[PDB]
């Protein structure tokens, strides 16, 4: 109902006024100074408080996390394709640190919930990705051998596929792509029938 | 020649104005107007396509070749070939060990793709049983399912 | 087709002076691109030469312009995106739109 949606939108934008356009707030996110300016309108209510409100909003936190995840994917790809060696270099250690941060957050989410946590597909995929990353690390530290390194690299590539596919899940709140992403679940039986006939033939 | 290229791009821009000027025909006009309403479906299609291309290209490049060190060929192998896969071309002739070699360079001197990693014996080191299913799934998702979904949304 | 063919022909080759090959390069190849064929093997510098004539004596497409060194002069970073966009618009979007309108 519209009332609950408006309440959720107000919570989502936090202090920032919902009347503000998204591109303005994104631009102010990318360049800090403009938040001190009047480009972004704060409905609820000194620059210090302005910045605190701007950076306490879950909307901005989500956007920042998306940027961080994209940068993490870029670093992962660069390490995998261009700077993979017998002994890990600095970028790979940074990647390990970022994955450790993701793992600690995942453990927090584990503890908050119970075994119902693993009843969702995406949580299972996250756990699988972390486990495969750990397995790749284990394989890759046998630098003397020339086959364990490549096994770890393949593990990392599959894990990269799994990591990349999470973007679809995280972009289900866009209000333009979300409904269409949701609608894909309803179309699986047609695919099953198609594959059945195709396989028989 | 720089001026000639500028003129060619300007010619593209000039030619595209015919669509705007022919929006008063009463037969083509409404259909031309209706194209504005269909951009979000295109955006969703491109979003899924780009995600899948990135994943597949990175995985394949990492599994076949190591340490390219060339940006142009990195982007050619990661982005261009999966993109062409949408039009019916199998993404890689290198996905199968049979169709390999004689089109590679061990050193980046030549304008050829980097050669696949080799084991202690001089034979390719990647496993076909991983690559082939990968390419099969990618082609199935891109060529067939996504295009039909776009058709349905347009309808 | 008109836009893409004129742009590509101007960017690759200069002063054809032959009408038949002008229309073959400008109209025929983009038209075939609708049926799944990539418009040009010449859009990429790797797949070029040995199928060209510097003079119009032979029944071959005119050779691409060359720089002070004997290497092709066009930029791939312009041609390849052009062909990508053209194929995307023609092969996929337009045909699906036609299907929808027919329905
Ligand atoms: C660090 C570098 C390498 C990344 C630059 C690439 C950009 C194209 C990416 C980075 C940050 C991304 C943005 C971060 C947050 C958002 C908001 C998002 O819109 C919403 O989620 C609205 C949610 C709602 O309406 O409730 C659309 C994508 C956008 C602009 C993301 C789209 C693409 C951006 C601009
Ligand atoms: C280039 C390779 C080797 C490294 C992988 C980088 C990717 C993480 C980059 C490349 C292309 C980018 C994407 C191109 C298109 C989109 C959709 C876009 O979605 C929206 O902005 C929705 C906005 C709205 O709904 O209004 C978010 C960014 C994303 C995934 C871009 C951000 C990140 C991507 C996947
Ligand atoms: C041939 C190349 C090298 C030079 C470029 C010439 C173009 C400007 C010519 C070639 C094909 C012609 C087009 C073929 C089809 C049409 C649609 C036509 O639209 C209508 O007549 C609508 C009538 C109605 O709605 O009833 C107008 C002319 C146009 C653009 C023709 C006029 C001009 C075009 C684009
Ligand atoms: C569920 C849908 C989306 C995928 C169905 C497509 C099939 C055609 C795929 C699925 C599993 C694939 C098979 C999995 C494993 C192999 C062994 C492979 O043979 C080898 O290369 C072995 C190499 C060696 O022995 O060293 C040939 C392909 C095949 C039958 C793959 C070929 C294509 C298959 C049958
Ligand atoms: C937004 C949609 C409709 C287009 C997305 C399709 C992509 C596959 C296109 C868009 C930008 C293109 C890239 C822009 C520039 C280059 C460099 C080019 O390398 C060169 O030829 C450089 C030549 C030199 O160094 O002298 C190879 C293609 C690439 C990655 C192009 C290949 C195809 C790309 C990624
Ligand atoms: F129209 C469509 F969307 F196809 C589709 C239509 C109807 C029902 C399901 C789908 C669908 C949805 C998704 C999801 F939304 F879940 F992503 C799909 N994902 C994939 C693949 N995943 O990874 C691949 C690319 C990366 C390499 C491995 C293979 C392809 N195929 C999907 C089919
Ligand atoms: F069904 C369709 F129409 F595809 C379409 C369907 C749904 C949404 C948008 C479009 C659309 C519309 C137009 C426009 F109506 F605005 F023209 C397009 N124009 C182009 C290109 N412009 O120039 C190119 C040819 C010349 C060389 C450069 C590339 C292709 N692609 C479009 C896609
Ligand atoms: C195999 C999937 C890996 C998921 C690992 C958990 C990452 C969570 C993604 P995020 O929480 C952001 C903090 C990167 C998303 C909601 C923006
Ligand atoms: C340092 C270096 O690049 N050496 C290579 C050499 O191995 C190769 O034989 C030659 C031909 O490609 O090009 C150069
Ligand atoms: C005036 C003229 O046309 N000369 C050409 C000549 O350059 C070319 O070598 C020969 C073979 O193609 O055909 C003729």
């Amino acid at each position: 109902q519209p009332g609950v949606q408006n309440f959720l939108s107000k919570q989502w934008y936090g202090e920032i006024s919902r009347d503000t356009k998204n591109w303005k707030i994104i631009l102010c996110l990318f360049i800090i100074p403009l938040v001190g300016c009047g480009l972004v309108s704060f409905r609820k209510k000194k620059l210090l408080w302005y910045y605190v409100a701007f950076f306490t909003s879950p909307f901005v936190v989500f956007s920042w996390n998306v940027v961080f995840y994209i940068a993490f994917l870029l670093l992962f790809a660069y390490v995998l394709l261009m700077d993979f060696h017998s002994v890990p270099h600095t970028p790979e250690l940074i990647l390990y640190a970022l994955v450790f941060v993701l793992f600690c957050d995942e453990v927090r989410q584990w503890y908050m919930n119970g075994v119902n946590y693993f009843t969702d597909l995406w949580n299972v995929m996250d756990t699988l990705g972390l486990f495969y990353f750990i397995a790749g690390i284990v394989f890759r530290l046998h630098s003397s051998n020339k086959s364990s390194l490549y096994s770890g690299r393949v593990i990392f590539c599959l894990d990269y596929i799994i990591f990349t596919l999470r973007l679809i899940h995280i972009f289900t709140v866009s209000r333009n792509l979300g409904p269409k992403i949701i609608m894909l679940q309803r179309m699986l039986i047609d695919v099953f029938f198609f594959l059945f006939l195709f396989a028989v033939w | 020649y720089s001026g000639r290229v500028i003129f060619c791009l300007d010619y593209i821009i000039f030619t595209l104005r015919l669509i705007h000027i022919f929006t008063v025909s009463r037969n083509l006009g409404p259909k031309i107007i209706m194209l504005q309403r269909m951009l979000i479906d295109v955006f969703f299609f491109l979003f899924l396509f780009a995600v899948w291309m990135v994943a597949f290209g990175v995985a394949r490049q990492g599994i076949l070749r190591q340490n390219e060190q060339r940006w142009r060929w990195i982007f050619r192998s990661v982005i261009y070939e999966p993109y062409l896969a949408m039009f019916g071309q199998v993404p890689s002739d290198v996905d199968s060990t049979t169709y390999d070699f004689s089109h590679c360079t061990f050193s980046g001197n030549e304008s050829k793709p980097l050669c696949v990693e080799l084991d202690e014996h001089n034979l390719p080191r990647f496993p076909e049983w991983i690559t082939i299913p990968l390419v099969c799934i990618y082609m199935l998702s891109t060529n067939i399912l996504l295009v039909n979904l776009l058709v349905a949304m347009f309808g």
